């Protein structure tokens, strides 16, 4: 309940600006269908169907302790969040429902109050807020208006929307998945296994022919906006180069020498030979990683792969 | 420091050019003024603007054979009639160049309940409650002689035994 955003350039959170929130409610994402029906047969054909946005709506109130205050307050509302400038919102939920704890009415252990006019439940360092999940949204803000109930009390309602990709973008790569350095930001929610080095947590591979892949994300890394991005040390010499991959389609690069120790970076629908310069007209296909084993095949032993890629969800 | 039976009330029905009808026999009474606060309340203040009034009467009375009175109240609140009602308080007369007109309060409207009851070997009694158009008007009103000389009331007086009167 404070509805984090980082904007591209800084961070913020509203309770930190005297904005309490009442809930947070996430919609699923509307699932635009393409049917085609036939013209007397008891059945419609499915010609596709697609996730397209997940809005979001937030209704947050604000006191203040004088009248006027209000109009500023608001104002700092608007210039703090109303950003066509696609933000990042990050969720955040508590752990309890706190309450006011036992005391001792002997001129003595008094209650404390907030900045705001209200009683601070939160007497220990770990009753505050968490990030409940490591993963934020891509967001963008819609219209509001500001009833002012009694007093220093107000209520807006804010209607976010996803930007450009329906779902629930996991922050972090998957590097520091592999690399055990940032910490936070690895939520129960992805079903991760300890074993660090071990299995399905590892995108670091070498000399290898064929290898596996646990992708820990519900949702299927198909599309290209994702930051899915390989990196390969070829490892061996060859003119041609095919690699295999399940959930997804083959991949070729023909046409074009190679050389052992010569790298490719691998990104999305795009190929840079040796970093730059992209030589990206053979076979463009690109790779889908949908959840759990996603076993590739190389074909000459590769002495090195490693792959980072965003996790994301439905 | 004041009796009730002091007080009392006069009826007429309005597009009749008589003297009013004093209503014997009433046990209780009441005159509820209501009012309905058009108050509207700013985000930084309050204010109130109007006020719609809801002023009613309330009695009671005993269905005494001599008058047909009652039968005209319920006409009334059947039919739809407008009457014009004051209680004129007795014992309370004018102050300057008046002295047998009394302090009033009178008020028109149609009677909007009525309604009687009655059990064995017992009165026979009945409750009507009158609204009230608008605002009343206060003034000192003069009685009709008929009420005058009800008024009065005396009892039996002095009579005598053996034959000389009944």
């Amino acid at each position: 309940d404070i509805e984090l955003t980082k904007k591209d350039g800084t961070v913020i959170k509203l309770s930190e600006y005297g904005f309490i929130v009442n809930d947070i409610v996430i919609d699923s994402m509307q699932i635009n269908t393409k049917y085609q029906d036939k013209e007397n047969m008891n059945g419609r054909i499915l010609m596709g169907s697609n996730y397209i946005s997940r809005d979001i709506v937030v209704p947050c109130f604000c006191k203040v302790k004088n009248r006027s205050d209000i109009a500023y307050m608001r104002d700092m509302l608007y210039s703090l969040t109303t950003d066509i400038e696609p933000m990042y919102l990050r969720e955040i939920r508590r752990k309890e429902e706190l309450n006011y704890r036992f005391t001792q009415p002997t001129s003595d252990d008094y209650v404390k109050l907030d900045k705001n006019n209200f009683p601070d439940y939160e007497y220990s360092r770990h009753d505050q807020q968490i990030y409940v999940n490591g993963k934020q949204y891509k967001v963008i803000f819609n219209g509001v208006i500001n009833p002012k109930q009694k007093g220093n009390k107000v209520s807006f309602e804010l209607k976010f929307e996803t930007t450009e990709l329906p779902y629930g973008e996991s922050i972090g790569t998957s590097l520091e998945l592999e690399e055990n350095k940032k910490v936070g930001l690895w939520s129960f929610d992805f079903n991760i296994d300890w074993h660090a080095g071990g299995d399905k947590r590892k995108y670091t591979f070498e000399n290898l022919s064929k290898g596996t892949v646990y992708y820990h994300g519900s949702a299927p890394n198909d599309q290209f906006n994702m930051y899915k991005k390989i990196t390969i040390i070829l490892g061996e010499d060859t003119e041609s180069f095919v690699w295999n991959l399940t959930h997804a389609e083959i991949m070729k690069i023909e046409g074009i020498k190679l050389k052992a120790g010569d790298r490719i970076v691998y990104d999305s629908f795009r190929v840079y030979k040796n970093g730059v310069e992209i030589s990206t007209e053979t076979n463009i296909s690109q790779p889908k990683f949908k959840y759990g084993a996603n076993k590739f095949e190389f074909n000459q032993t590769v002495q090195k792969v490693q792959f980072d890629l965003k996790f994301y969800y439905k | 420091m004041k009796n009730s039976n002091d007080r009392i009330i006069l009826f007429r029905k309005a597009g009749e050019k008589v003297d009013a009808t004093k209503m014997l026999f009433l046990t209780e009474y009441g005159l509820s003024h209501e009012a309905d606060t058009d108050t509207e309340d700013t985000m930084d203040g309050s204010y109130n603007t109007g006020g719609s009034v809801e002023s009613t009467m309330s009695g009671t009375a005993k269905m005494f054979y001599g008058d047909d009175f009652a039968d005209e109240i319920e006409d009334a609140v059947v039919d739809r009639v407008l009457y014009e009602a004051w209680e004129v308080e007795s014992r309370i007369p004018g102050k300057n160049g008046d002295s047998a007109k009394f302090k009033a309060k009178y008020f028109q409207g149609f009677h909007n309940k009525f309604e009687l009851k009655a059990e064995a070997n017992g009165i026979d009694e009945y409750e009507y409650e009158y609204g009230v158009n608008g605002r009343f008007q206060r003034g000192f009103a003069t009685l009709p002689e008929a009420v005058t000389k009800k008024l009065k009331a005396t009892g039996y007086r002095f009579h005598d035994t053996t034959k000389e009167d009944a």
